[PDB]
């Protein structure tokens, strides 16, 4: 169990939830099959497709927990394309995830393209 | 926080303060029994970190007495 | 010609002796069971099976004495909640 | 070096009683010899400290010392039983009956069985995780060789009616197993009283110690078991090799102090693992005990917390050692098949834990562990998202993979 | 007087090292966590003693860690080691090898074996003990799965030619076991020098523990094994149940010493036991020791004393706690197989008791034990019929 | 200092009684060497037998356990001053009996009976 | 140093011949005396370093086993006379 | 009575006549220091004492030892 997992276990960051009902609001709700770990991330995109802050919400593992505090954090203020690079073994890497674990980033990305595909779902 | 012994014998005996009269007698006066004095008596001996030995300890059975030993 | 006093020394001893048991949980379950135990036979009035639970109390003391002994021997860190 | 936590995973092993290490101490240090040392003072002395141990079980459990069997633990108790019996009669009975909550040592002994090409049937059990006797009167088929069934569950503590099992079996002439293993020293069993023809018993389940058990072999209304482990012939042929002197020692004082000690423990147990559950729930609301309080051993506590997973209260309670029954922190990403059994939604088989109240637990370590339990139940909650939609009555919609 | 008797019986069961005690104890008193619970502290620092113990065998025998898994003892060991390979390969291999002074355990498992379908060959020894390696290779089939061969024997001592049955079993493709319960820690073993593909080892030979052993299973080209034990799949899935850590953590510690006094003990047991041979042969005629002293264990001497029954002379030595190979001994009256198969005479098989050298006997020890053996095998001989007879030579005397 | 080693074997074994031999010359000695089958305990027995057909003493020479060596003291100091005819009577059961042997051990007193019947066999064969 | 390695044999040979058991004793006291002249002739500071470390560990479970057997003793060996 | 010569011979294997008082352990009778370490044992084991090793370290000579086995 890494201690970077340890740290966004309870000190996680941005933890809450956003308004779903704005335009320009970005949910994503995915849940894993194997288990029951669910997440949902959401974020706040501004004028200029910048991504102004993040909040999320997971049942699961404290791997998972993890995952997503740092999915969050490191889509602090970056673009909507610029997002997209996110991979679910640079947060593997980042958290040291043993392989039995690597269903929570698989989730964390999941989630990260989910709501990035809510927001342009809403811009129509 | 100096002779406080009172606390002490109020935690073991479960007597209002007010009842630690140093007159006061563990078994005429605040309801103990042989076992709870013995129980009583050893924890002095923990809290003030002595080792009153039995031959002196068989007598204390009031306040004034344990206060005076010490 | 009751042998309390007898009694009365094995209590303090046993006390004592448990006392110094260095494991929360030995330490802990050794004082209150030998309260509860001689708190229960209190009012036994029979001396054959009040000596039986004398002599029984006696190698339950020198028991105690050994594992405390051999728990100071092999001590660790102590518990959480003892600080 | 820091501070240790609280053990509260009693049904894993427990901690040894002093006094059975003071039992066990002088076999390790002066009587070294071997009890199967016929010609000398040592083999002596060391076979009169089994014999002794002997007897101390089947004072126990109300057996006689001639039926009981030492092992190296339950699981090879449990193999002994089921593959025995399987296969002693295996010429003219090929059919078992077991339960789907029976531990992983009967499960897979039967498994290989039907590999073997036997035919078992795995009773479901109730919500309550309670079996019902009519499925097992009606399963039972002339050519059923053996019946097994768990006296308490290692996972919920649900007390089967063993009694009634043993009559049932005796009418249908069926042998009668009963993994003891969780119940030995902690709630009365007796053999004949209960129609008992084998039991299996764990010496580091009740305070005795690791590395020994014991099995129960009916010799009154003779049972007939093949022995699996082949040898010299100790312990009437059923399990050669060299009894374990000190192990057996320390197994019979354990089972004499559990004598002595059953029911105290009883009620102060029953008192704290009362005094847990009901300040938890008049807490934190929508936590659900898995199995029937109405016969239930209080020693064995399974809660789930509705919203919340499992090993992620375990990460939150880094100060007491628990269990759960959580797909994660499993080897093999797998929900524990009791739970299943007892029909338990998924995400409560997510969200259970268990709780273990020993001989040596303390109201403290209740009181801490309740604590930090709503705590750290409070602080998960305002992080999960399944609350946050009940709390909003959302729709189970989820996307997955 | 309630003294104790002297303990010279070192083959049946060996007293703890305070150096394995003392590796024990923390685990009987304060981490008592189960090795197999992954989700707290305890757990973990059982688990961790545990793969440290094992580390600890495997460096004493020069293998894998991996490969070393912990059993119940040397029986359960050789029972896994033998009922397990014969099965596993039963689909196209029947044949077993094994010789007629092994262990029990491994003659009833092939019994049983026997009883399930498969064909066992049991080699004579010659009247050294040791077997004849000729035999072995010819006694060799096309459908032989498994060689089991002990590394010393526990009756009489003698040492087998391990590397070059590990050579031959190599060269036929045939999986290579032993039961080294009477030479870890006392002679040099390597699994990988000695061709080995499955060894035995019981704790409470070597100054460990009792109700603890171990058996290696050869990883490096693999040998296939079927579990006997089922369960949950602990150890790799070979043996079901929950590691005994106290009993593993001593046998660790015991491994450990062992490799750091073996050559010591085996100098000074040495010594010892060729002083405790030399002064009885000068003192007593007739008394002839079993198995070939040139590839012998010092620690176990087996020697018959002609025209004296084995345990008549134990109870005269009432100090000392030894054993014999005497019929009149056994539960079932039976002599020693060992004996038999060395092709002793049967009077003299019923004249033997072993002597036992270990890690801890004295010298006072030895003297003491052939002063005793000396002068109650002489007065035994006085009260001997057939010493008189021997005296006066003859023949039969009816049944 | 034992299990089910009787206190009256360890007394014929520690303090062996009438061990010895005679001379088989004279005539008025009968002498039994009979072994025992499964477990090589040979036990040889003389008697001598002065007129009127008393026995007047007993020796032994045992080679066995010491239950045999015990088992056969004890027939000696049983086959005293009785008649011929009277130790006849000796059965292997009042010797087992007599020193509470269990089964495993019992191929001592069958023994001994034999040795005895051995004996006497010898003796009237004397007699031409 | 030197006098710090003798005060270190003093000590290892008073507390085991404090050994309740013939054997432990015994074997103790020897091999303790075979190994310090064993290693009388070694130069090697570092290697001399790690004997010592040693023999400090062994003096410690010596010290522990040696109580242990007080506090569990037995009769005496018939060869104590 | 001053035989703790005895006892420095046995300690040594040497002649109770190369046992003089004025002689030294190692400079003439061949001692080490372990030697001289087991010797001290000894005596404390033969006078009931407990010479400690700071007052040991002044024992040299046979008759050191004497004088100290007295007081
Ligand atoms: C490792 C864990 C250890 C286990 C602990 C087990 C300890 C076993 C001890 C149990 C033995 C007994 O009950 S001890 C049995 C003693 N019971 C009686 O004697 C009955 C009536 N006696 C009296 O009332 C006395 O005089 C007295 C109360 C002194 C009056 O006290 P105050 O002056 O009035
Ligand atoms: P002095 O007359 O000058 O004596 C010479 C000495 C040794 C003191 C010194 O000058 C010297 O020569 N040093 C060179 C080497 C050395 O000093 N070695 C000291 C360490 S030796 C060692 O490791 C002791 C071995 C301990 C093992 C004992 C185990 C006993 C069994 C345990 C039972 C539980
Ligand atoms: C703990 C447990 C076992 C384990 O048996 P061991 O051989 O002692 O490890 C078996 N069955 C049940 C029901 C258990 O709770
Ligand atoms: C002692 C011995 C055994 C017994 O093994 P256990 O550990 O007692 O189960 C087996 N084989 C040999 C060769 C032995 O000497
Ligand atoms: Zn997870
Ligand atoms: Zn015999």
């Amino acid at each position: 169990l890494s201690t970077q997992v340890v740290d966004h276990y309870e000190n996680p960051r941005n933890v809450g939830s956003l308004d779903k009902t704005s335009k320009n609001v970005g949910t994503g709700l995915v849940g894993a099959p194997a288990c029951g770990d669910v997440m949902k991330l959401q974020i706040q995109v501004d004028e200029k497709g910048k991504i102004v802050d993040a909040r999320f919400k997971t049942f699961g593992c404290g791997s998972a927990i993890a995952s997503s505090s740092l999915a969050t954090e490191w889509v602090k203020g970056k673009t909507v394309e610029e997002a997209l690079t996110i991979k679910n073994t640079d947060i593997a890497k980042e958290l040291c995830l043993p392989p039995v674990k690597l269903h929570c980033s698989i989730l964390a990305e999941d989630a990260i393209k989910a709501a990035l595909a809510d927001y342009k779902l809403k811009q129509e | 926080i100096e002779e406080r012994v009172k606390k002490i014998i109020g935690e073991q005996l479960g007597v209002k303060q007010e009842e630690v009269t140093n007159n006061a007698s563990f078994v005429e006066d605040l309801g103990a029994d042989s076992l709870d004095t013995v129980e009583l008596v050893m924890a002095l001996e923990e809290e003030f970190d002595t080792e009153i030995p039995d031959e002196e300890a068989e007598k204390i059975t009031t306040v004034q007495a344990a206060i005076d030993y010490i | 010609a009751s042998s309390r006093a007898q009694v009365l020394a094995l209590y303090r001893a046993m006390l004592r002796e448990s006392k110094r048991f260095s494991a929360y949980n030995y330490r802990t379950y050794a004082v209150r069971r030998i309260r509860d135990a001689f708190r229960e036979n209190k009012n036994v009035k029979d001396p054959v099976e009040i000596q039986t639970l004398v002599n029984k109390a006696k190698r339950d003391l020198g028991v105690i004495r050994r594992q405390v002994h051999i728990g100071q021997l092999y001590s660790t860190d102590k518990l959480i909640i003892e600080n | 070096s820091s501070l240790r936590p609280l053990y509260m995973d009693v049904q894993a092993t427990t901690p040894l009683d002093p006094r059975v290490l003071d039992a066990m101490l002088p076999y390790l240090i002066n009587y070294y010899g071997n009890p199967h040392s016929r010609t000398h003072a040592y083999g002596w002395e060391s076979e009169a400290a089994m014999e002794r141990a002997r007897q101390q079980v089947a004072s126990l459990i109300g057996a006689d010392p001639r039926e009981i069997i030492f092992t190296s633990g339950a699981t090879e108790s449990n193999n002994i039983a089921i593959k025995g019996v399987a296969r002693f009669y295996r010429s003219r009975k090929k059919h078992l009956i077991t339960t789907q909550t029976e531990h992983k040592c009967v499960l897979d002994s039967c498994r290989s069985l039907e590999a073997e090409g036997f035919q078992v049937t795995y009773l479901p059990v109730q919500k309550s995780g309670i079996i019902d006797l009519k499925e097992l009167e009606a399963a039972i088929q002339p050519d059923t060789s053996l019946v097994s069934v768990m006296t308490v569950n290692n996972e919920i503590g649900v007390k089967q009616p063993i009694a009634e099992i043993g009559r049932i079996c005796s009418s249908r002439k069926v042998y009668f197993h009963t993994d003891a293993a969780q119940a030995v020293g902690k709630i009365p069993l007796d053999v004949n009283d209960m129609k008992i023809d084998l039991m299996s018993i764990s010496g580091h389940k009740i305070y005795g110690p690791k590395g020994v058990g014991a099995i129960y072999i009916r010799r009154r209304p003779r049972v007939r078991v093949e022995a699996l482990q082949s040898g010299g012939g100790q312990e009437r042929g059923m399990r050669s090799g060299t009894v374990p002197t000190p192990l057996v020692v320390g197994l019979g004082a354990a089972c004499e102090v559990a004598q002595q000690e059953m029911e105290y423990d009883h009620k102060r147990i029953s008192k704290l693992s009362e005094r847990l559950i009901q300040n938890i729930m008049k807490s934190l609301p929508d936590v659900v005990m898995n199995g029937d309080p109405k016969h239930h051993y209080p020693g064995c506590i399974n809660l789930s917390f509705a919203y919340v997973e499992g090993e992620s209260l375990l990460m939150a309670l880094k100060d007491v050692a628990l269990s759960s029954g959580s797909a994660c922190t499993s080897a093999s990403l797998e929900p524990s098949y009791v739970l299943r059994a007892i029909g338990t939604d998924e995400d409560l088989a997510h969200s259970s834990i268990r709780f273990g109240i020993g001989r040596f637990t303390t109201e403290e370590e209740v009181d801490y562990t309740v604590e930090k339990c709503i705590q750290h139940v409070k602080r998960l909650r305002e992080m999960s998202p399944l609350w946050e939609m009940v709390q909003d009555g959302i729709d189970l919609k989820s996307i997955k993979w």
